[PDB]
């Protein structure tokens, strides 16, 4: 496989 | 002389570069003037990013849900629209750094700069080429999302693209400026595949012509071909189909060199066809395709940027 929105964790 | 993937200086970029967080998700935002444009999928959660209804997921947000930070400074959000796969976040407060620019959607074979970011900070500056399959070949980790991939002109920078996700094979795929995806590529977490990785041809061309510019010159053989005989041999090679145009692209390389492209061509041809008997050109045991014939000019000839 799938897509990955890379996206980051709110830290 | 010599010949390295020489990417544009990213001062320009670097002043544009801000941090969007949403809910619990964090990536990349674009600082233009006073909007700030970033991916849609700032708004998903990691659940939401299998199936997300972002016009619904979007009812829920306000100006205030967006938390736009430039350095240690948080910009004021006064408005927001989604305009294809990006958000553009209307703030307060034109961004004194911004360079002269435009938003170009370029096409599959050409190159670009990328401006790898984290957290609004850059991390690396790399070049990069729109494959013919509309995936790029970067380097991304989780937060890349937002970094932007960008040409300069004198003094004017192209932003092309826009970072969104990562592919099978560790590819990677986003949009122009515009929001709108290179190639067939949607922004959630279902399966998706690149097509062939197809070759440059008229790029691996433009690199052999550097190569002679710089004194690389043993695979010049003795032979020409023509162009419908040349595309044979290469559509075996998953090989780009060489057009008339490609050749007049290479002119200007043609002219320094006094090859001609259709000489050039049967010397790539027998490289394709026998290999490169573990020599090298330019440093490189493979045939690299992500030269365009401007970058190659511009390298060679010096051209600087204001």
């Amino acid at each position: 496989t799938s897509a990955v929105l890379q996206s980051g964790f709110r830290k | 002389s010599g010949f390295r993937k020489m990417a544009f200086p990213s001062g320009k970029v670097e002043g544009c570069m801000v941090q969007v967080t949403c809910g619990t998700t964090t990536l990349n935002g674009l600082w233009l003037d006073d909007v700030v444009y970033c991916p849609r999928a700032v708004i998903c959660t990691s659940e939401d990013m299998l199936n997300p209804n972002y016009e619904d997921l979007l009812i829920r947000k306000s100006n205030h849900n967006f938390l736009v930070q430039a350095g240690n400074v948080q910009l004021r959000v006064i408005g927001h629209s989604m305009q294809n796969c990006v958000l553009k976040l209307k703030v307060d407060t034109a961004n004194p750094k911004t360079p002269k620019y435009k938003f170009v959607r370029i096409q599959p074979g050409q190159t670009f700069s990328v401006l790898a970011c984290y957290n609004g900070s850059p991390s690396g500056v790399y070049q990069c080429a729109m494959r013919p399959n509309f995936t790029i070949k970067g380097s991304f980790l989780n937060g890349s999302a937002g970094s932007v991939g960008f040409n300069i002109d004198y003094d004017c920078v192209s932003f092309c693209y826009m970072h969104h996700m990562e592919l099978p094979t560790g590819v990677h795929a986003g949009t122009d400026l515009e929001g709108n995806f290179y190639g067939p590529f949607v922004d959630r977490q279902t399966a998706q595949a690149a097509g062939t990785d197809t070759t440059i041809t008229v790029n691996v061309l433009a690199w052999l012509y550097a190569a002679v510019i710089n004194g690389d010159r043993w695979f010049l053989n003795r032979f020409t071909t023509t162009l419908n005989d040349f595309n044979l041999v290469a559509m075996k090679y998953n090989y780009e189909p060489l057009t008339q145009d490609h050749v007049d692209i290479l002119g200007p390389l043609s002219a320094q060199t006094g090859i001609a492209v259709l000489d050039m061509c049967a010397s790539l041809k027998e490289l394709l066809q026998n290999g490169m008997n573990g020599r090298t050109i330019l440093g490189s045991a493979l045939l690299e395709d992500e030269f365009t014939p401007f970058d190659v000019v511009r390298q060679c000839s010096g051209v600087t940027f204001q």
